[PDB]
RNA sequence: CGUAAAGCGCACGCAGGCGGUUUGUUAAGUCAGAUGUGAAAUCCCCGGGCUCAACCUGGGAACUGCAUCUGAUACUGGCAAGCUUGAGUCUCGUAGAGGGGGGUAGAAUUCCAGGUGUAGCGGUGAAAUGCGUAGAGAUCUGGAGGAAUACCGGUGGCGAAGGCGGCCCCCUGGACGAAGACUGACGCUCAGGUGCGAAAGCGUGGGGAGCAAACAGGAUUAGAUACCCUGGUAGUCCACGCCGUAAACGAUGUCGACUUGGAGGUUGUGCCCUUGAGGCGUGGCUUCCGGAGCUAACGCGUUAAGUCGACCGCCUGGGGAGUA
């Protein structure tokens, strides 16, 4: 049943009573969370999520953190799936028509990368232009071409991401997400419980995620 | 003061309602029972139960539907301070007819479409919707 | 506030036994007792306004308990008036 | 009715209002039906008559009311008898600037007396008034007297509010907790009424170190009836008795029930190799923060300003006036 090995729970204090449902916590001054209860929530959980990416999967794998946003620009960047992994620019769904453009600049650069002008100008312009380029690609890598609209949403941190998810609630956008005991669910239509800041159930969850998208009909 | 438990029933709901409770209880009555009754046989509540002797206990299952609770108002209307009673033809409709009107006849706790049916009125207790 | 002797005392000369603590006639009595014990703090002194509060709660309470009683057994009321001796 | 008009400064309580829970009975309230009555006109509906209309008129409908009779008994009222959770009583303890009375301690100030010592001290922004050669201030010792209690001391504690801080005894009120035992709705609220109620202020007598309205002097200033300085009277202290007001404020009336959380403070109490200076519970009170919800907003938020009920107080534009 359990295939978690040690997220269990996490988070002490800091618990949101809206988080006591799929909670059977109380060790040592923090909350286990409740396993035997998070995985029928992989049910549903992938469910609803492939039965669209069969439908088309179009993601969004958002999740920031100096501490896990490499571990997002992976098989979770890889497949029918885009990504954020650096701070949410607000903003960047409800003002998609006002960002789509930042997108232009970042092709019409890269785009010229090895292309274009590039070696020419002055060799200030230069690392002083792909400062320009850097600084777009994170928080606007995973944007990069956004064919299929923003179809669901998955998101590690539901709190932490306060500004993405809200967002989402606001255009009509499923938003799957993990919570840990402390966040605020109902942000999150298919809810995730268990820990959400440590190194597994991120990878396991998330890579288990990029696993269902990336295959749903062949 | 417990002067008016009627109305702390109409509460304890309305409040643990709005709380998403599962169930609620209170000290029970002859009166608490019979609109209890009313209130599960007009589906705003799944049911009741009574579970003491000395010092009875009235238990009432909350419902919710959507996400919302089932019912969305509950107000006394009579009350110690000021009593109401209508004759059969000044009966009262709530919602337009939608949610009922609990009133006491010298037959019995019934609804306003019942008591309007049975003819007769009385002491109108409290609206529901 | 009186002693555990003389409360027990009246307790013993009020109710049905020492036990049957809280009968009217017996709170009464133990009220009753500390009452007039206090005239005389009160006597002297004067001026212990807050405690004078207390006393008069005595009298109010023991005041509502004799109307009680008067409407439950109005014979247990007169027999209790007299052999506690007051209302004039 | 927190901050806009509006919670009485606080309490106790008569009348009054309201009142847990059970069974029986009553049938006043309540409800049903029946009958009579509810003048005509008017209003309204459908018509009819004046060339139309206003106007006139037929007939209904309506008069939501009142009474009599007979019924129904859930709710309310009455009568009866109970019930135990509401409310009391009892037992042992706990904390406390809760009240009243008496006793007492050290530190300082002012004063009196004396040693030493000598020309200044004191005060301000700067000054001067003032104090010192009759020896001041400074220092030391002894003594008198009044007033208040540093440190502890703390969004600490107690009280209804006012408000209550050295230490000790005596008298005394309330609160809380743990067991069970007793009463059995004895409750809540409360116009009137009664009590209490800071400071100032009044009356007779005391008492008087410091402080200080008034008043005097010295300055500042254009003026300076002030702010500053040198003095200083009532007063500030005690007893007895008046006064009855304060931004008497949480500017939030009292009681009860209900509704996510988080970190403290304080105070009881149960359990745990007491084996940790603790570990897990379970009451009373308290501070901060914050959710729903509420709010004009600010904010409030299980100590509500949320959700409900009982009773009381009070508001109805500013000024006039809390005046006549
Ligand atoms: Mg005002
Ligand atoms: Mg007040
Ligand atoms: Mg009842
Ligand atoms: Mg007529
Ligand atoms: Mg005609
Ligand atoms: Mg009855
Ligand atoms: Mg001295
Ligand atoms: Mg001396
Ligand atoms: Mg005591
Ligand atoms: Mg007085
Ligand atoms: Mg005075
Ligand atoms: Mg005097
Ligand atoms: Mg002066
Ligand atoms: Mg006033
Ligand atoms: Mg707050
Ligand atoms: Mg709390
Ligand atoms: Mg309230
Ligand atoms: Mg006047």
């Amino acid at each position: 049943m359990l295939k978690a090995g040690v997220h269990f729970g996490h988070q002490t204090r800091y618990w949101n009573p809206k988080m006591k449902p799929f909670i059977f916590g109380a060790r040592n001054k923090v909350h286990i969370i409740n396993l035997e209860k998070t995985v029928p929530m992989f049910n549903e959980a992938l469910a609803e999520l492939n039965k669209i990416a069969s439908r088309k999967g179009k993601i969004l794998f958002v999740g920031t953190k100096r501490a896990a946003s490499e571990a997002v620009k992976d098989a979770a960047l890889s497949c029918d799936q885009f990504f954020v992994n650096h701070r949410w620019l607000g903003g960047m769904l409800t003002n998609w028509k006002t960002v789509r453009q930042s997108i232009k600049r970042l092709k019409d650069l890269e785009t010229q990368s090895q292309d274009g002008t590039f070696d020419k100008l002055t060799k200030k312009e230069a690392l002083m232009r792909t400062r320009e380029l850097e600084k777009l690609e994170n928080s606007l890598g995973g944007i990069k071409d956004m064919g299929g609209l923003p179809d669901a949403l998955f998101v590690i941190d539901a709190d932490h991401e306060h500004i993405a998810i809200k967002e989402a609630n606001n255009l009509g956008i499923p938003v799957f997400a993990i919570v840990d005991t402390n966040s605020d669910p109902d942000g999150v239509d298919f809810v995730i419980p268990g820990n959400d800041d440590a190194i597994r159930a991120v990878t396991l969850y998330l890579g288990a995620v990029a696993a269902t998208v990336r295959e749903g009909r062949s | 003061s417990m002067q008016d438990p009627i109305a702390d029933m109409l509460t304890r709901i309305r409040n643990g309602q709005a709380a998403n409770k599962a169930a609620v209880t209170m000290p029970s009555s002859k009166l608490k029972v019979a609109i209890a009754n009313v209130l599960k046989e007009e589906g705003f509540i799944e049911d009741f139960k009574v579970e003491g002797d000395t010092k009875p206990e009235l238990e009432l299952t909350l419902k919710y539907f959507q996400g919302k609770a089932v019912v969305e108002s509950i107000q006394r209307v009579s009350r110690p301070g000021l009593r109401i009673y209508k004759r059969k033809d000044e009966l009262p409709k709530v919602m337009a007819g939608l949610g009922i009107a609990v009133v006491s006849t010298s037959k019995g706790v019934m609804t306003d479409r019942a008591a309007r049916q049975a003819g007769l009125g009385g002491e109108i207790i409290c609206y529901v919707a | 506030s009186l002693s555990t002797e003389a409360t027990a005392k009246i307790v013993s000369e009020f109710g049905r036994d020492a036990n049957d603590t809280g009968s009217t006639e017996v709170q009464v009595a133990l009220l009753t007792a500390q009452i007039n014990h206090l005239q005389g703090h009160f006597a002297e002194h004067k001026k212990d306004h807050h405690s004078r509060r207390g006393l008069l709660r005595m009298v109010s309470q023991r005041r509502k308990l004799l109307d009680y009683l008067k409407r439950k057994d109005v014979a247990r009321y007169t027999q209790l008036i007299e052999r506690l001796g007051l209302r004039r």
